[PDB]
């Protein structure tokens, strides 16, 4: 019975205690406070309720840290649409954190390449063996070919862990209680 | 062919090839006297008649004229045998950086800060390096680091960006050529100055989920290091160990209720 608690602040305090997510959000979502939201996604968090922080995310447009969350959760999906809108928003430092997540090297040449760097795009295409575009890259770029002093050792991006799952984990299985 | 001039402002100027340099400044209206080829030095007097004496190279006004008449090596092989002191070599060194010959300004000056500066322009990145020992500034061995990184020379990057602890550009060069223990190693320096995201990445790009679990865990993350414990099957023991730690630290914060809620590895759709 939250509804008739006199305050707004305090029917979120209540619904936060009782551990109460859906009162909570309705409390959020009129109160429109930063500092609230901050708090009921910290809430969502110790409940391990993805799916929640996941929307609170969306509508405060936290964009790195919605693919922080696809990255544990296992959505490779969604994962794809957050470069999507790291591009169509320029920020480089997005779409290429995208690549860390999704292990899109190719991607990620390609991005250091708009991105101004085209010895990194270079870097990238090579250490991943793929010989084709990091010619184009050194065309591109007037460089020697044979000055590009590469480090003792290199490897593809092999390292990287892979979902053992198969559907991504919305929200952590809680009890009945 | 270079003018030697008083101005309105009481300032000793000179003016040659279209350009013009500051030789000092008084506290009284002066009167160019003359020039003697003697004494090499450049007399002024003020309305009282007190004369004034100015020390100009004449060798450096020379240099200066024949390098902006594009005839610079004539200046070099001719002029430059007859300079005289560090003081004069150095002037017609920042005289030719502002001048877009850094080549040659690297071979006259004396000045090591401005020679390791020159190197990088021109790409004589070895010369550079070899020019900087634990000489402090971790500002120059990033500015090697990039110049090298400019040059496709992945390798000396690196070990410049190493040594200046440049974490976010080794970051892009280990990740980029996936170096394991280069990637780990940053991340750990990445833990402690506080750059947590940068770690995380570092962890993950290298494969290291345990490194990457327990950054998660040592911010009280407990249910997102879950995640990815079950998510990239680290195991139900270790899945359950993290939620042990999740439940413990949900009841040190007084939520009880929540924490008999958490359910194991068990609950977990198809392990």
């Amino acid at each position: 019975a939250l509804q008739f608690v006199q305050d707004p602040h305090i029917r979120f305090d209540l619904a936060l205690e009782y551990g109460n997510l859906d009162a909570a959000l309705d409390e959020a979502k009129k109160l429109n406070d930063s500092i609230t939201w901050e708090r009921l996604i910290q809430e969502a968090l110790a409940q391990g309720n993805a799916s929640l922080a996941e929307m609170i995310y969306q509508t405060q447009h936290s964009f790195d840290k919605l693919s922080f969350l696809y990255l544990v959760t296992g959505d490779v999906n969604k994962l794809s649409k957050m470069q999507n809108i790291a591009q169509t928003r320029e920020d480089f430092g997005s779409m290429l954190l995208n690549t860390f997540y999704n292990n899109s090297t190719k991607e990620r040449s390609s991005i250091f390449a708009e991105g101004g760097s085209l010895p990194l795009a270079y870097a990238v295409a090579k250490a991943n063996g793929d010989e084709a575009a990091a010619s184009a890259f050194l065309e591109q770029a007037e460089v020697d070919e044979q000055d590009v002093t590469l480090p003792d050792q290199m490897d593809a991006s092999n390292f990287v862990q892979r979902p053992v799952i198969s559907k991504p984990l919305e929200k952590w299985p809680l009890k009945e209680a | 062919d270079v003018f030697i001039f008083t101005t309105a402002t009481n300032r000793l100027n000179y003016f040659v090839g279209g350009k013009t340099y500051n030789l000092a400044h008084y506290t009284k209206e002066m009167y160019l006297l003359g020039y003697l080829a003697r004494d090499n030095k450049v007399y002024l007097a003020d309305r009282e008649v007190h004369v004034y004496g100015y020390e100009i190279s004449l060798e450096v006004l020379e240099f200066q004229t024949l390098t902006l008449r594009g005839e610079i090596e004539e200046a070099i092989e001719n002029v430059l045998p007859n300079v005289e002191g560090k003081d004069s070599l150095t002037k017609i060194a920042r005289f030719l950086e502002g001048q877009e010959y850094y080549e040659e300004a690297l071979n006259i000056s004396p000045d090591q800060d401005q020679k390791f500066e020159l190197a990088l322009k021109v790409g004589q990145l070895t010369l550079a390096r070899d020019l900087l020992t634990d000489e402090s500034a971790e500002m120059k061995w990033r500015a090697l680091g990039d110049a090298s990184l400019q040059r496709f020379n992945f390798k000396l990057a690196i070990e410049a960006f190493t040594n200046a602890h440049d974490l976010e550009s080794l970051f892009l060069l280990h990740s980029s050529f996936n170096n394991k223990e280069g990637l780990v190693t940053l991340a750990k320096d990445a833990e402690t100055t506080g750059k947590f995201n940068l770690a995380f990445n570092a962890y993950w790009i290298a494969g290291d989920i345990q490194g990457a679990k327990d950054l998660l865990i040592k911010s009280q993350r407990f249910s997102e290091a879950a995640f990815l414990g079950s998510t990239y099957g680290l195991g139900d023991n270790e899945v359950n160990d993290i939620v042990t730690k999740w439940k413990e630290n949900l009841i040190l914060n007084g939520k009880n209720t929540v924490s008999e809620r958490v359910c194991g590895a068990e609950g977990l759709p198809g392990s």
